[PDB]
């Protein structure tokens, strides 16, 4: 499997922000060992669900999918950052997830809006979903996204499996 | 459903709900729609989750199909004669305990024995003791005459139905009729059918006649390095039938030839089907068996059958080669009224060769130009 | 330290020269017998249609232009045997199984 997004949205054409979040939201599961989910409100504000909390560090998150230059979008991520901490007192991190990529000046723009906020934000942009946490340790997840024919790879295990049986009968 | 943004963030009707429960003494953990998206649900229990979610079928519609499969097939057999508002047993417990016996300390039985003889009314007597706690089901040999093994279960594999199992220690698959397994002429489905249900540790039973028992035992011996449990059930004795005559309340025929045949349970339900007043309408039961039986809708197998009679009846053999038609000896030696053996071919019940010889005098007659040429 | 030689040989004919068909086994205990009686090494049988190419695919029998001949001499062995037990069931007197 390789991170394709014109796969993406020929798949996804209906709904492609709603679908693009819950990728975000089951890698955020996976990443902070949190198998059985996360409430979460509905038309929550802000931040995408409730936060974590994790060795004194409160923590959320938030996803964008766009088919813009992130330089076009920086008031959206101003608008993020303020709503949130109107909402979440206490909060210490978001990380934010999309399929763009961007050092360049936005960045320290909106870097310095969260600073004086105080809180850090983290970046996964397009070449986050190019690591191997989400290609070869999620394979399974990560299929299902950027596939047009997932089905292709359980015919690769029922030859497979015939293979095994095939040989059992034969003695050495 | 989901709660709306009024926890500091819940609104009052929550915190009104979660006061009194608190009251009360409990605590509330709250699974709204954001739970039903997560790994858990969606990843790790994918196939419960699909039986509810998508209108495509699962893994519990396919467990469906197989027991509707069992009991259909079961509908038919009988296990028991029904004569004069009185229904009539003859006792196999003792047969039905040796089975659970085997299955208990082997993996494979075999049963076996003549036909007619009541193999399949055994397996029902089991099926009705255990259908409520144990996976059971049935399979006739006819069934496998498929590309591949998978046909059988739909979307699904044969290893999807097996792993819906997985948890189960007692567990039965019964193969019906083996001996129809000859018929085959592709075996391939058969053989990956058998190593997946001896890798994953079920229990199976095979119902089959004579002609296939050491084909079977060499199998499982030869292949999988099992030796396999066998039974054997058998026709009635004299002093049984003479009980079964006593106390269920008929008379037994005065003809030796036509007692040795109704030992077998099949032809004594025969027997008690034209039986009125005391006595049977004989000729009613004669045209019968002759007619679906020998005939059944071939010209060949009546002029093979006729051929073979007289021919043993002339030349004073027991054993003889006859002058048939290319496959016709072979079908009869199938349905079990002849019989072979190195030596030859015979006869198997007294009976019918009594009226074989019968119907070639009718014909003889029927063709002859004088009487002295018929005596000739 | 030795072997059970009845089990071995019966194993051996029926897995290997009747398996399930009466017709191959008439075929290949006359194809024995007549090579035999007339000293020939080729012979041409009288049998069911298709019976001998199926045991020439099986290479138990063996075939050129001059006729057809048996690959291996302990089977041929092993069926002279038989064909004598047969004719010694359905014998009327002596004189006649000797004949
Ligand atoms: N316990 C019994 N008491 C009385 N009659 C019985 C009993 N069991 C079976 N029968 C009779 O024997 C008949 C044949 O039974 P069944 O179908 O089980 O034979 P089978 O051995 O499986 O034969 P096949 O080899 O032809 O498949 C039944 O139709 C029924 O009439
Ligand atoms: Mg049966």
């Amino acid at each position: 499997v390789k991170p394709n997004w014109d796969n993406f949205k020929a798949k996804f054409s209906e709904n492609p922000q709603g679908n693009f979040e819950w990728f975000c939201y089951l890698l955020f599961c996976q990443e902070f060992k949190m198998p059985a989910g996360i409430f979460r409100y509905k038309n929550q504000s802000g931040i995408e669900t409730n936060p974590i909390t994790k060795d004194n560090e409160i923590i959320g998150w938030q996803s964008k999918f766009y088919d813009t230059k992130l330089s076009d979008n920086k008031a959206d991520l101003i608008e993020m950052i303020e709503k949130s901490k109107k909402a979440y007192p206490g909060l210490s991190k978001i990380i934010f997830y999309t399929n763009q990529e961007w050092d360049p000046k936005i960045k320290i723009e909106v870097d310095q809006k969260a600073y004086e906020s105080g809180i850090e934000i983290v970046w996964r942009v397009a070449s986050f979903f190019e690591s191997p946490f989400v290609i070869v340790e999620n394979e399974k997840i990560a299929k299902h996204f950027f596939s047009l024919n997932e089905s292709i790879f359980d015919l690769l295990e029922e030859k497979r499996k015939h293979t095994e049986n095939v040989l059992y009968e034969i003695q050495t | 459903q989901e709660w709306g943004q009024g926890n500091s963030n819940d609104p009052k009707i929550k915190i009104e709900v979660d006061q009194k429960a608190y009251e009360s003494g409990i605590e509330i953990v709250w699974r709204v729609a954001s739970f039903f998206e997560s790994p858990f649900v969606i990843v790790e229990n994918e196939k419960i989750a699909k039986h509810f979610f998508s209108l495509n079928e699962s893994i519990f519609d396919l467990l469906e199909e197989k027991r509707k499969h069992t009991e259909n097939v079961l509908y038919e057999i009988q296990t028991n004669i029904e004569f004069k508002d009185r229904s009539i047993e003859i006792d196999r417990r003792h047969c039905i305990e040796l089975l659970h016996e085997n299955l208990v300390q082997k993996k494979i039985v075999i049963v076996s024995g003549e036909g007619g003889v009541g193999k399949t009314a055994v397996i029902k007597k089991i099926y009705e003791a255990e259908k409520q706690y144990t996976p059971f089901y049935v399979f006739k040999a006819s069934e496998f005459k498929k590309d591949s093994i998978n046909e059988l279960f739909g979307a699904h594999g044969l290893d999807d139905f097996s792993n819906a199992h997985q948890d189960e220690l007692r567990k039965v698959i019964v193969v019906d009729s083996a001996e129809k397994l000859l018929e085959l002429t592709n075996i391939d489905p058969f053989k990956e059918f058998l190593t997946v249900l001896i890798k994953d540790k079920w229990q199976v039973v095979f119902t089959t006649r004579n002609n296939y028992l050491a084909d079977l035992n060499y199998a499982f011996i030869d292949i999988y390095k099992i030796t396999p449990g066998n039974l054997v059930i058998k026709n009635l004795e004299r002093g049984e039938l003479i009980e079964l005559s006593d106390n269920n309340g008929f008379s037994l025929p005065q003809d030796v030839r036509l007692l040795e045949l109704i030992k077998n349970p099949f032809y004594l339900s025969e027997y008690l089907r034209f039986y009125t007043g005391e006595s049977i309408d004989y000729v009613s039961f004669k045209e019968k068996l002759w007619n679906k039986i020998i005939v059944k809708n071939k010209p060949s197998r009546e002029q093979c059958f006729l051929a073979t009679a007289f021919q043993r009846a002339s030349e004073g053999q027991f054993f003889v080669s006859p002058a048939c038609d290319t496959g016709i000896l072979d079908e009869l030696v199938k349905d079990g009224i002849v019989g072979y053996e190195a030596a030859g071919y015979f006869i198997t019940h007294d009976i019918y060769e009594e009226w074989a010889l019968e119907k070639k005098i009718s014909v003889d007659y029927i063709r002859k130009a004088n009487n002295n040429e018929f005596f000739e």
